[PDB]
């Protein structure tokens, strides 16, 4: 199968076995068995160069795993700037809610990516949007005391 | 009498360099070991530090550790860096790559015997030994995976003796490797159930004063870094100079730690000064119980105080003192809790920091410091729950319950402050 | 000549020993070194050179404070081999003390006591000074006090000990030390003279004008107490010339074997020409309040037994008189099971105070002991604080993990409970 060997390149970074995958008709929307997509995996490990060849080629930038985790929900996690600069571009859905009621705006709150807290803002991000235990972004922000993050979510 | 002082990872030999720059400065070592001090009160207690050489030279009793090679280099570079005896240098050759896992079950556990050695060496020429002290990050690998394995194995060959840690937490404003959470919460889990003492010196607090009191455009570790070795010198005042107190580690725990798990200390200092830039007896009681001066990242009057110890050191009215730490008890006697009587204490040192003639080092176990490990189980949280990077730890030999127990016992941690701090006299 | 071995427990102990002794020599006219250019062989023996040595014996856990009687001014006075020291301490652990640390020497000291009594030709008995609140100063004392028991189950022993203030102590525990050590020596003890810090410290700062009282104050107060305490053994006088007698005179029931001790006239030494004070006038302060040694209010309480120890230029006919005005007194009432009487003796020495003290001589001084269930009051304040602590289970664990039941606590908190008991039914 090469829907589990695209997986596995684009976590891994593998630029050149992605299109070389690709070229045989390796299924871009392929899933592992927790629904992880090639670009799920490729957003989560800063393989921008993959992120974008994934979404030149019919990869669906919303796409959700079991937990309903879209690739922008990892990106905004793990602090991969200009990943999330790239999935806004091409249409992610900048309030997609996982089964934990997580926003992409909750998960960079809660890490610390100040950065990516202000870009998700910039493109509509709600700071409304409640976690499953009613919890915003700002909410997140004033029970951790966090100063610079409450600034920013009050501009 | 002694004790026997351990630095493992980069953060750990980073902070604990400065520590021996700070103490041996106080104590009047030459960077070469000659004591060239004015006072005699300076060599009092010099044995609890240092081993007394022939040539009237003194010797760190501290034992370096790291599996980065290059920390190591650069700790020699450092002005006391030749202080310490070159065979007290234990460190590998692959790193650890911020991985827990590396530094608990693979390449620290390759050194850890090497390491223990080296301890069993310093122990064996004490004459009675006092306690371990650790200084280390909980967010890397080896300072938080090896360090942790030390614990325990010391606590295996020295069950009997007092294990106290300076430990720094992680703070996404000062690193931003996301693992980060993952490595302090396996390790907090490490100290909860193995140390006596353990002073959370958080990154978010510390890069907070530089950044908003300090008003340091960019704090670098060095920044912080001052804020650590000013904290760590008040704290082991009343081990290192002669004065009203004449306890040992033991006595000092016993009468900090009212239960075995609450053994995390709020640290603050009052002044605060920036590398190289005086206050009266009211003005330093009051700074050192405001949230300003400590430093973890914990607001004390959202939670209660069980235990507090403060130290003044510089020539100042006992008196006085007496009256404003009574001051401030009645004035806020609500966060203080009612069924440990007596539980804020206070001490005094004539002898002064470098560059202050007045200052004061705050010790707290308060309820209030669950807000730092809240934080830590919130990121925790967040990453776990998306499996992210947990190959790096599996791949290790690690098994994934291993990760709900740490968050398990982290939120029961949580819950034992809670519950203190609602309780009621009756 | 019947003698009497002193023996001084952990820091409090030995410092006020030293003060004791101190004294003792400057009465008799002995010298630091023993030599002296009959009454006092009681307290001192007499080798083949004239020397004068005490029989006293000194132990505590760590060496740090008997060290400093080896190289003081009575390096030459004590039996080097009666000044007896650990190297760890009890780290204000009762059961350290008592159980794990404390065992490891007692054998040692018993057997020194042992050398000592050998050269007793009938020994009365024993006076143990120590700490309530330290845990060599309570958990080995407790341990001695049973042991001495089987070995010397005809002799007397009286207790001198601390009970501890938060004034001038930085340990919360002492609650715990405190009744622990009460409920293992309460059936040990025959005559306990409690001497609360608060009021000697309150005496120091109101009498002697000194604003922070150090412990070298207190014990110079403490000692002057003891002394006229004692001097009844000493000086070969008519009321309380053994130990037996303190017994008869003080205490009608074993367990209710804590006089309250009252001490006048206490004047600076900066007021070295005030009036001289008249028999009646320190008689009359014996039943203030401000001048006692425990805190608390006889008038609450009742007399089951009253002595007055005059010292220096008193006529019997004038303490007569001014018993006849104290005897119409309201305050003042006895239980009825007892002689409403006043015990008297009279030591025509004048009083001594020593050179670098805080004491102005007078010609005339008294100290009252008296067994007032009064005295309750200061075993209340602390069990409500042991209440408060226990409740919570907070600092057990230190107990439990060496050598200890947590059963221990509860049986001796009933002990007290049932100590207060009696109190109210008398
Ligand atoms: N009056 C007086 N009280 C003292 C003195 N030294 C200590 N204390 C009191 O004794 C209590 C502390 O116990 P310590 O006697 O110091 O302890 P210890 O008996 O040596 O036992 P450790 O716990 O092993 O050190 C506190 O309440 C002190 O206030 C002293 O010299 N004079
Ligand atoms: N205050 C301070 N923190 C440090 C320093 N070096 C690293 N850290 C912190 O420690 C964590 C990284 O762990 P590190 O000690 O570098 O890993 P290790 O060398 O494998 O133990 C991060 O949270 C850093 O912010 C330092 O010099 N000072
Ligand atoms: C190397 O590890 C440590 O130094 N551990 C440590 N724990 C301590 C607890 C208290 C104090 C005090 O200064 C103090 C001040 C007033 C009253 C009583 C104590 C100092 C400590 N040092
Ligand atoms: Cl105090
Ligand atoms: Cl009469
Ligand atoms: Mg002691």
């Amino acid at each position: 199968d090469l829907g589990k060997k695209l997986l596995e390149a684009a976590r891994a970074g593998q630029d050149d076995e992605v299109r070389i995958l690709m070229a045989n008709g390796a299924d871009v929307n392929a899933t592992d068995a927790s629904g992880l997509t090639p670009l799920h995996l490729a957003a989560t490990y800063g393989h921008l160069e993959i992120v974008e060849v994934l979404l030149k080629h019919g990869a669906d930038v919303n796409a959700i795993d079991i937990m309903g985790s879209t690739p922008l929900h990892l990106a905004a996690l793990i602090g991969h700037l200009e990943i999330v600069e790239v999935l806004l571009k091409h249409g992610a859905d900048v309030n997609a809610v996982d089964t934990w009621g997580d926003t992409p705006l909750h998960l960079a709150a809660i890490m610390g990516h100040l950065e990516i807290v202000e870009v998700l803002l910039k493109h509509g991000a709600d700071v409304n949007a409640q976690d499953k235990f009613g919890k915003t972004a700002f909410d997140i922000s004033i029970d951790n005391g966090n100063e610079d993050l409450a600034e920013i979510l009050q501009k | 009498r002694e004790i026997v002082h351990i630095q493992a990872g980069q953060c750990g030999n980073q902070i604990g360099a400065k520590f021996w720059e700070v103490i041996s400065d106080e104590h009047g070592i030459d960077p070469s070991g000659n004591y060239v001090g004015d006072s005699d009160l300076q060599l009092e207690r010099i044995s609890v530090y240092y081993n007394e050489a022939s040539s009237h030279k003194y010797v760190p009793r501290a034992i370096l550790v790291d599996l980065e090679p290059g920390t190591m280099d650069s700790v020699r570079s450092g002005a006391f860096g030749h202080l310490f005896r070159p065979d007290n240098f234990i460190f590998g050759q692959s790193g650890a790559g911020n991985n827990w896992a590396k530094g608990h079950y693979t390449e620290g556990a390759e050194l850890v015997d090497s390491v223990l050695d080296v301890v069993r060496k310093e122990c064996e020429n004490c004459d009675c030994l006092q306690g371990f002290q650790l200084t280390h990050s909980l967010g890397g690998g080896t300072g938080s995976g090896m360090g942790t394995l030390l614990i325990s194995k010391v606590r295996e060959e020295y069950p009997d003796r007092i294990m106290n840690t300076f430990s720094v937490v992680p703070s996404p404003k000062v690193s931003d490797t996301v693992v980060e959470p993952y490595n302090a919460t396996l390790s907090i889990h490490q100290l909860v159930e193995n140390t006596d003492e353990t002073y959370c010196i958080d990154n978010e607090a510390l890069y907070d004063i530089c950044f908003r009191t300090l008003k340091l455009a960019t704090p670098t570790y060095g920044d912080l870094n001052h804020l650590v070795s000013a904290t760590m010198s008040g704290v082991t005042t009343s081990l290192r100079f002669p004065g009203q107190l004449n306890a040992d580690l033991r006595k000092l725990a016993v009468n900090m730690v009212p239960f075995p798990r609450l053994h995390f200390f709020m640290p603050g200092f009052a002044p605060l000064t920036a590398r190289g830039s005086a206050l009266t007896v009211p003005e330093l009681t009051q700074q050192m119980f405001d949230a300003k001066n400590m430093m973890a990242a914990c607001d004390p009057r959202h939670g209660r105080y069980l235990t507090v110890a403060t130290v003044f050191r510089g020539r100042m009215s006992m008196k006085e003192v007496d009256e404003q730490m009574l001051a401030i008890q009645s004035k806020n006697s609500s966060y203080f809790v009612e069924w440990i009587p007596n539980n804020v204490k206070v001490a005094v040192c004539d002898i002064p920091p470098r560059g202050l003639k007045m200052s004061s080092t705050f010790i707290g176990n308060s309820t209030a410091i669950q807000e730092l490990f809240k934080r830590i189980s919130e990121q925790f949280t967040a990453m776990f729950r998306r499996k992210a990077f947990l190959h790096w730890y599996t791949g290790e030999g690690m098994d994934e319950m291993e990760f709900t127990e740490a968050e398990s016992n982290m939120n029961d941690l949580v819950s034992e402050y809670q519950q203190y701090q609602d309780a009621t006299a009756e | 000549m019947r003698e009497c071995i002193s023996i001084h427990v952990g820091q409090a102990g030995v410092q006020i020993g030293n003060a004791c002794w101190e004294l003792y020599c400057l009465e008799h006219g002995i010298q630091p070194d023993g030599q002296m250019p009959d009454s006092f062989n009681t307290f001192f023996s007499e080798t083949g050179a004239g020397k004068h040595v005490p029989r006293a014996v000194f132990v505590d856990l760590e060496p740090t404070v008997i060290d400093e009687v080896r190289t003081g001014t009575y390096r030459q006075l004590f039996h080097p081999e009666q000044l007896i020291t650990g190297k760890e301490d009890a780290a204000n652990n009762y059961a350290r003390g008592h159980y794990t640390i404390g065992k490891e020497i007692i054998d040692l000291v018993l057997d020194r006591i042992r050398k000592l009594a050998d050269q007793c030709t009938g020994l009365q008995g024993f006076l143990v000074f120590h700490s309530f609140g330290g845990g060599t100063g309570s958990g080995f004392t407790s341990l001695l006090m049973e042991r001495l028991s089987v070995d010397y189950g005809k002799k007397s022993k009286l207790e001198f000990s601390i009970y501890p203030a938060p004034q001038v102590s930085t340990a919360v525990v002492e609650p715990y030390n405190s009744i622990l050590t009460t409920h293992t020596t309460l059936e040990h003890s025959d005559c306990a003279f409690m001497v609360d810090n608060e009021a000697i410290y309150d005496i120091c700062r109101r009498n002697l004008d000194i604003e922070r009282p150090t412990y070298t104050n207190l014990n110079r107060l403490i000692s002057q107490i003891v002394s006229s305490i004692t001097a009844s053994l000493r000086f070969d006088g008519a009321l309380n010339v053994d130990l037996t007698e303190f017994q008869t005179n003080l205490v009608p029931y074993p367990r209710i074997h804590f006089p309250l001790a009252t001490y006048a006239p206490v004047i600076s030494a900066e007021k070295a020409y005030h009036e001289q004070l008249s028999v009646a006038e320190i008689t009359n302060a014996c039943f203030e309040p401000a001048n006692q040694m425990v805190k608390c209010d006889p008038r609450h309480g009742k007399y089951m037994a009253c002595c007055l120890l005059y010292r220096g230029d008193v006529v019997p006919k004038d303490v007569n008189a001014a018993i006849a005005t104290i005897k119409t007194k309201r305050s003042i009432q006895f239980v009825d099971w007892c002689p409403t009487g006043f015990k008297v003796g009279i030591n025509y020495q004048p009083p001594t105070v020593v050179p670098g003290g805080d004491l102005a001589k007078v010609q005339r001084a008294v100290c009252m002991l008296s067994n007032t269930t009064a005295i309750a009051e200061a075993w209340a304040r602390l069990d409500h604080k042991f209440d408060l602590m226990y409740a919570k289970r907070a600092f057990v664990h230190w107990y439990v993990g060496e050598g200890m039941e947590e059963g221990e606590f509860s049986e001796a908190r009933e002990d007290m409970a049932a100590l207060e008991k009696d109190y109210e039914e008398v």
